């Protein structure tokens, strides 16, 4: 049996079609050494943070909250323009949200599905076909947001502006 | 008949769908779901029939609460931002409710709908079966025509900048 | 169900006072239902006091306050009394007094809301406060829903009153009397 993603390599033994974004892609066999379900949970959390981060790098191009209206549209400067009381409140809120993952991982590790923090308020994923599609879509949009945020971060390092601004001014290359 | 007699007829295009003249050279329906493609074709078609009606009407009529653009495509740019956003969310509401909150190719057809049916016949024009067959063919062909026509009307209005009927009554070749 | 489109989660039991199938956003899946019920009863009662006080602070005012408060309406009175207390004024400590006693009351009634979640006998919101005995001696249960309905209405009404003031200096009676 060979891997779907890299057809000339053998299939990575510890990933399976059961996993939503499975492509058979583990050329360096991380799952051969680390727990596949731990890696699965880490990829989903990184994707969820990145999906918000990719929207966050883009969104104050359009509109800013009135209090932070004076803040810069380059995200890497608006990071330092926020007060430490504000960053402390963000860190506390992320801490409160992360207590549930600290309780899921490290205590009931084997009970559930990777990334399942009991957050389904609109009762989606009830229909099985919808649940299948949403599982794969969350993984794929999370991976895309990881790549996209990685891009936009380094683009803000080179051109000292945000994504849309760099595009509009056509500042695509190191000046 | 075969639309492209030199090419072999596509294998999945059986005559059951209306408007089938065996025209799929590029080779869709060999990769994608024909239910999805047909529902997409009717959606594009019905949108474009309303779109060409909108272009022709807005070239003449204007609601008193709205400004008037030079052309019906410049009519988009004098309607308040909130108005465009309200129409967008209203259409989104329709798209959610009419499709049973199942909007992706993985789940849109998992309840067994036929492509393009929303149970929409208040006047009961589809009461007759054979008349329904004829109007199915009429709908898909007028929809295809309105797709092309909308492309033509929009690009000519962008190019000349003088409407559709005004363009015809004041035709001025490319110089 | 309140919304045929989006019904209430199964987390919500249907035996609670004021259950009308309304939770389209699934907010009872995101927290303890006992905590949420307790929180809405407390919000209801605080808002009922706030709304009745907003109306009363317009129709009739307690003696002497016009020298300490002038003609400020509902949001303004809070800020102006705290302004006067910011100097050393003795006769402007109504805010500190109410804050002290409500904080003391919430401090000593604090274990109650944790006993209810822990499986305790007391139901959400019940402090057994029935001095007149009217609700107790008579069959009780209609008064619960009357409390919840008036409390929800009071929350929306406070919202209205405050924001109507934040736009126009009229209070409740002045804003209702005319129509700018
Ligand atoms: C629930 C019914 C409802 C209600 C109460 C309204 C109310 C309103 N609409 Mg209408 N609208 C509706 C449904 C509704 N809409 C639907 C279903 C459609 C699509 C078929 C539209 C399409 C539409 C257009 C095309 C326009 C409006 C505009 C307006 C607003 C004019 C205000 C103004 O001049 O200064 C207010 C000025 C502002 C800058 C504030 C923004 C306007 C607020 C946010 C309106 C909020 C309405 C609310 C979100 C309901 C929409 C629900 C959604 C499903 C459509 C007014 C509040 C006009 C507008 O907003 O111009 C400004 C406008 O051009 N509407
Ligand atoms: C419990 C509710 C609550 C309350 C009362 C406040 C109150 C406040 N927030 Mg906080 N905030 C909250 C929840 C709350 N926030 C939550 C849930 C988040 C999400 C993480 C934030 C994120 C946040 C940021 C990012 C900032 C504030 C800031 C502020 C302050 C405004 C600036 C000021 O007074 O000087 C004010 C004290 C600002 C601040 O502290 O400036 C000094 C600021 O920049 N807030
Ligand atoms: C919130 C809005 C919303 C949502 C959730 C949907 C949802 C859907 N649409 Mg619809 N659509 C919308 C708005 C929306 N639509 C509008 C405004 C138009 C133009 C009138 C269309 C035209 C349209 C066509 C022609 C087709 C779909 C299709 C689909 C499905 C595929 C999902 C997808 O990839 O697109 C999800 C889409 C979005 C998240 C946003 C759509 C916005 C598009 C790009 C239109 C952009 C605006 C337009 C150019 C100008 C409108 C001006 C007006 C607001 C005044 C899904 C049922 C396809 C389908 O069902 O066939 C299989 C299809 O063929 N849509
Ligand atoms: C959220 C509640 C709230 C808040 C913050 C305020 C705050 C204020 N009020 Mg308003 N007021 C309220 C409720 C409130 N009031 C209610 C419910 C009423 C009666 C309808 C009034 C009637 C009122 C008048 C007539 C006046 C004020 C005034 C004032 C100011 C001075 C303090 C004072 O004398 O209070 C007076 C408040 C009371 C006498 C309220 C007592 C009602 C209690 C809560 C009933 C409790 C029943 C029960 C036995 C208790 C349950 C026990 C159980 C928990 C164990 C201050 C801004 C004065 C001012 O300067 O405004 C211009 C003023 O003239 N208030
Ligand atoms: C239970 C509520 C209550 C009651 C019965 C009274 C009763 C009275 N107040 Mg008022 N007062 C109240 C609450 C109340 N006050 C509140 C909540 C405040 C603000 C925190 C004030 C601030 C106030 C001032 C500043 C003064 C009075 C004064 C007076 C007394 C004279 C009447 C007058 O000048 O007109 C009168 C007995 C006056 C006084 O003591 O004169 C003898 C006076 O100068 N009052
Ligand atoms: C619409 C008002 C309303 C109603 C119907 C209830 C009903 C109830 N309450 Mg609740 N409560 C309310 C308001 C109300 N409450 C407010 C505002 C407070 C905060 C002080 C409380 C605090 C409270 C506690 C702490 C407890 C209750 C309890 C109870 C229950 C048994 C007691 C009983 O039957 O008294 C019936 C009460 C009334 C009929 C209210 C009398 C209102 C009178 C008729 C008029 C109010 C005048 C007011 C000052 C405003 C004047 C108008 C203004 C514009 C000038 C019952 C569900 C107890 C419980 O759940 O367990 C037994 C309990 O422990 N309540
Ligand atoms: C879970 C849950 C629900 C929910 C929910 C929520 C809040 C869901 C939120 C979903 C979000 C925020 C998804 C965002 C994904 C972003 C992506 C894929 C961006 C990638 C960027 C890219 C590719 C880029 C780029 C760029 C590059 C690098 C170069 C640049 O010069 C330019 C460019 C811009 C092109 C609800 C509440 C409905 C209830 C339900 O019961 C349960
Ligand atoms: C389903 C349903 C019903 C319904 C309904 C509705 C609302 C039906 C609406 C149907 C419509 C609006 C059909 C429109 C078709 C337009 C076409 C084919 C394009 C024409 C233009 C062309 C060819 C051109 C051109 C040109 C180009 C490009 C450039 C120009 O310089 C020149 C030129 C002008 C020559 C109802 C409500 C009755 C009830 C029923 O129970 C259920
Ligand atoms: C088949 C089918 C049917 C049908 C049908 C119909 C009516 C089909 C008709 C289709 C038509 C008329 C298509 C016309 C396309 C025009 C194009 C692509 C030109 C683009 C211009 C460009 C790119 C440019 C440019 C340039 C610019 C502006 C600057 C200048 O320097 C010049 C330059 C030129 C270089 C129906 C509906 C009955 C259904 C049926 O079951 C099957
Ligand atoms: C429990 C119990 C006891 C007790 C007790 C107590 C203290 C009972 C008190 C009960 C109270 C205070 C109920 C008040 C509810 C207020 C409402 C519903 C207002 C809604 C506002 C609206 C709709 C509005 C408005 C608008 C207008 C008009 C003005 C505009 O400018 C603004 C706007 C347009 C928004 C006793 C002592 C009996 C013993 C007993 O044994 C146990
Ligand atoms: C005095 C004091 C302060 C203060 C303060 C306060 C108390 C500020 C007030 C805050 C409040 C209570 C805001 C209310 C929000 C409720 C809303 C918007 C209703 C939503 C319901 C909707 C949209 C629909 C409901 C519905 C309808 C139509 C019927 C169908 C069902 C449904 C769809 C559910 C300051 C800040 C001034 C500072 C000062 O130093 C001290
Ligand atoms: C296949 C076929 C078979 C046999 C016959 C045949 C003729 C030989 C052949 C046909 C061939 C051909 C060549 C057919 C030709 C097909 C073509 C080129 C169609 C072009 C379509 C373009 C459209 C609809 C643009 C839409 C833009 C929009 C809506 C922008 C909107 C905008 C938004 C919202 C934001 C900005 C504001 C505006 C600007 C308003």
């Amino acid at each position: 049996e060979m891997s779907e993603a890299i057809p000339f390599m053998p299939k990575p033994a510890n990933i399976d079609s059961s996993m939503p974004g499975y492509a058979g892609f583990d050329p360096l066999g991380f799952t051969d050494y680390y727990s596949a379900k731990w890696m699965q949970e880490a990829e989903i959390k990184h994707g969820r943070v990145c999906m918000l981060a990719a929207l966050g790098m883009v969104f104050p191009e359009f509109a800013k909250f009135p209090q932070f209206a004076s803040f810069s549209t380059n995200p890497l400067e608006a990071f330092y323009q926020v007060s430490p009381a504000g960053w402390g409140q963000i860190f506390l809120f992320i801490g409160v949200l992360e207590t549930f993952s600290y309780e899921k991982s490290f205590y009931n590790f084997e009970g559930g599905a990777p990334g399942a923090l009991g957050f389904d308020p609109l009762r989606m994923s009830s229909n099985p076909a919808s649940a299948k599609q949403y599982a794969a879509a969350e993984v794929r949009n999370g991976r895309l947001a990881m790549i996209g945020f990685s891009g936009m971060l380094h683009h803000a390092i080179v051109s000292k502006q945000g994504p849309i601004t760099q595009i509009v001014e056509q500042n695509f290359y190191p000046k | 008949d075969n639309a492209m007699p030199f090419l072999e007829r596509p294998p999945k295009l059986d005559g059951s769908l209306a408007g089938d003249v065996g025209f799929d050279p590029v080779g869709f329906s060999n990769y994608f779901d024909l239910r999805w493609l047909r529902e997409s074709e009717l959606k594009h078609g019905r949108v474009c029939m309303l779109g060409v009606t909108g272009l022709l009407v807005q070239e003449a009529v204007c609601l008193p609460q709205f400004s008037n653009g030079k052309t019906p495509v410049d009519d988009f740019f004098v309607v308040p931002a909130a108005g465009l956003w309200q129409v967008f969310f209203a259409i989104g509401a329709v798209e959610f409710f009419s499709h049973g909150f199942k909007l992706t190719p993985g789940d849109m057809f998992s309840e067994g709908r036929e492509a393009g049916d929303f149970g929409f016949d208040p006047l009961g024009c589809g009461k007759n079966p054979d008349a329904l067959a004829r109007r199915r063919l009429v709908e898909v062909k007028n929809g295809r025509l309105a797709m092309i026509a909308f492309g033509g009307l929009l690009h000519q209005q962008l190019l000349t900048g003088q409407g559709t009927f005004e363009q015809l009554a004041n035709f001025k070749a490319i110089a | 169900r309140a919304v045929p489109f989006a019904p209430a989660p199964d987390c919500l039991p249907e035996n609670i006072p004021g259950y009308m199938g309304f939770d389209p956003l699934g907010l009872s899946t995101l927290c303890n239902v006992e905590w949420l019920r307790e929180a809405e009863i407390k919000h209801c009662r605080v808002a009922m006091l706030a709304a009745a006080g907003s109306i009363a602070q317009d129709l009739y005012q307690f003696p002497g306050v016009e020298k300490i408060v002038g003609s400020a309406k509902m949001t303004g009175v809070h800020d102006k009394i705290l302004a006067a207390a910011s100097t050393g004024d003795y006769k402007a400590q109504a805010m500190s007094q109410i804050l002290f006693w409500t904080s003391f009351l919430e401090i000593v009634t604090l274990p109650a809301v944790f006993e209810t979640m822990n499986g305790g006998p007391r139901k959400p919101g019940v402090f057994f406060f029935d001095p007149l005995g009217l609700g107790k001696g008579d069959k009780m249960g209609e008064m619960e829903l009357k409390e919840i309905k008036n409390g929800r209405l009071a929350m929306i009404g406070v919202g209205g009153m405050v924001h109507h003031y934040l736009l126009t200096g009229k209070g409740p009676i002045q804003f209702l009397s005319g129509i700018p």
